[PDB]
């Protein structure tokens, strides 16, 4: 069923599980033409396919030849993901494929059921959630890996770095959320926020600063700000 | 013409022949109904005036036997029954038939209603969906269930219709999955015509016997498979010519003769809606979409 703030520690549980986000598998820009019409680009897009407990990210990299000639690439778009995921899933051994998937969109849930069909004991799920995961693409690292891919390629990711060493993944995802969170209401004012210390820094292997505990809390606070901050400016509040 | 006798009438019941219904008083002297039309199935059915719980009745064929209805007083029911004795059977009616107390099946000779929502209904077919070999005739009532109902709770008492799932692996091939959901064309040609049903005929024979036990049972397992037979036509991007325009003149006759107080029961809307509007086949069906936008213009 659907997945909402009741049932919210089910994230965190043993049964393995997955989030799928399509909101940037179709990626355009929008332009005149010179006979002064309109016209779309498309970009490169991503499947973001997270594991809530882990962190693991399965992120696959949606190069703009999968759209060459096709039509109605906005609906294409659900079902090339649903085949994507439902492809990952049966590349995984038996004792890791997911026990449910979540798609943060209900317009995915007939097109992943139907490639799932397969798999009728893995539960398909919508949610009541909000998630941001479509600032997804406001991470440094993982925008600019989607962006210079020249073919259809699956890059691996644990989107909390070291975290769950000294937090759990309740509160990993938690601080997760709200940066993405952030990103997405301000990413300017955000990224200031990450970067603005130069002393702090982002190991090669991890996607985020090296913060100290304390410096979390620091900084999680400021992310809060920002977002009621931003909050105030919109409602004029 | 061929005649469906009874012994007597002891409970007050609305009797119904196909399409017509009337009433019949606790003890009244009746014994049946003359001039039914030979060449088609027909159906009589029943709700008993002091229990409108359980309509019932029979599905049967002049053709293959001399049937007649008796009240069973221990199962609480009218019985449809066999008499393999002709001579015996054509004394009674002869006796009833004299006596007039046989109700005539008002057929107005301009009306061709019942061949219009029978005419791919066939007893050997019917006989398949309801099983209970040792009788020439069906029963059917409004609490059987259906075989896909059941999957999702005797099977001696089912309604084995033909399982549709557009969310299925039989609807959907792998490697497909888009194409096949989207446009049904393979599932309906490939998967029920030519696999299941072997011809159309068969699949509206279905289709037909579906919408009459939704309408004269209130059976709510065949209206279910009714309206997933007509989905499945009506998303098929893919369909002969010959069916569409058959399907709109079946479609017509049974949105015609469906009870105007009964819509809000019998039609589904998204169904409908789908069918009309928004379906590959939203222009194939011009008959029933008039009389559909002129008679129940609420539901869409
Ligand atoms: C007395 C009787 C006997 C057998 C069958 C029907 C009737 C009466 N019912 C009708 O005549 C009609 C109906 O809609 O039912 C046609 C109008
Ligand atoms: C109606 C009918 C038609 C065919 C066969 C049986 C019946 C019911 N049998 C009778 O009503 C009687 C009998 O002795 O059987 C009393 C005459």
């Amino acid at each position: 069923g659907a997945m909402n703030s009741s049932n919210y520690a089910e994230l965190f549980n043993n049964d393995i599980k997955l989030f799928v986000d399509d909101t940037n598998v179709y990626r355009v820009t929008v332009h005149k033409t010179f006979e002064g019409n309109v016209a779309t680009k498309a970009i490169n897009g991503c499947i973001f396919t997270l594991n809530p407990k882990t962190g693991h990210l399965f992120l696959k990299i949606i190069h703009t030849s999968v759209w060459a000639g096709q039509k109605r690439l906005s609906q294409l778009a659900k079902w090339k993901t649903a085949e994507e995921v439902s492809a990952l899933v049966r590349s995984l051994p038996k004792e890791e494929q997911p026990k449910q998937i979540i798609v943060t969109r209900k317009a995915m849930l007939d097109p992943l059921e139907v490639h799932m069909l397969d798999f009728p004991n893995i539960a398909i799920r919508p949610t009541e959630l909000r998630l941001p995961f479509s600032a997804a693409m406001s991470i440094d690292k993982l925008s600019d890996v989607v962006m210079k891919a020249t073919e259809p390629q699956m890059v691996l990711f644990n989107i909390y770095d070291d975290w769950l060493d000294r937090i759990s993944s309740y509160t990993a995802f938690s601080r997760l959320t709200l940066l993405l969170r952030a990103l997405k209401t301000n990413e300017e004012s955000a990224k200031m926020i990450l970067l603005s210390d130069p002393t702090i820094t982002i190991k090669s292997y991890h996607l985020w600063p090296s913060f100290t505990d304390e410096q979390w809390i620091t900084i999680e606070s400021q992310m809060r700000d920002l977002i009621l901050t931003e909050y105030g400016r919109k409602y004029n509040v | 013409m061929n005649t469906v006798p009874f012994t007597s009438a002891p409970i007050e019941v609305t009797i119904g022949i196909d399409q017509y219904s009337f009433n019949v008083k606790e003890n009244q002297p009746f014994h049946g109904i003359k001039d039914i039309p030979i060449g088609h199935v027909h159906v009589i059915h029943f709700q008993h005036a002091d229990n409108s719980s359980m309509r019932y009745g029979y599905w049967f064929d002049c053709r293959m036997g001399n049937f007649y209805i008796q009240y069973d007083p221990k199962d609480g029911l009218y019985k449809m029954m066999e008499e393999r004795d002709g001579a015996k059977f054509e004394n009674i009616v002869h006796n009833f038939k004299e006596r007039q107390m046989m109700v005539s099946y008002p057929k107005i000779d301009e009306d061709d209603t019942w061949y219009n929502l029978t005419e791919f209904v066939q007893m050997d077919k019917i006989r398949k969906i309801v099983r209970k070999d040792e009788n020439q005739f069906s029963y059917v009532d409004s609490s059987m269930t259906t075989v896909q109902e059941n999957e999702l709770s005797d099977p001696a008492h089912s309604l084995n219709y033909t399982v549709i799932n557009f969310k299925s692996r039989e609807a959907i091939r792998p490697g497909h999955e888009m194409e096949d959901f989207l446009d049904k064309s393979y599932y309906l040609n490939t998967v029920m015509l030519q696999g299941i049903f072997k011809n159309s005929s068969n699949y509206f024979g279905e289709l037909q016997f579906a919408f009459l036990n939704a309408m004269f049972f209130g059976n709510y397992g065949s209206s279910l498979q009714w309206h997933a037979m007509i989905e499945l036509i009506c998303s098929s991007a893919t369909v002969p010519k010959h069916m569409l325009d058959k399907l709109d003149e079946i479609l017509y006759y049974q949105i015609k003769t469906l009870p105007e107080q009964y819509s809000d029961i019998l039609l589904n809307e998204r169904v409908w809606n789908i069918c009309l509007y928004s379906s590959f086949q939203k222009n194939s069906l011009h008959n029933t979409e008039k009389i559909m936008e002129n008679k129940y213009p609420e539901l869409l």
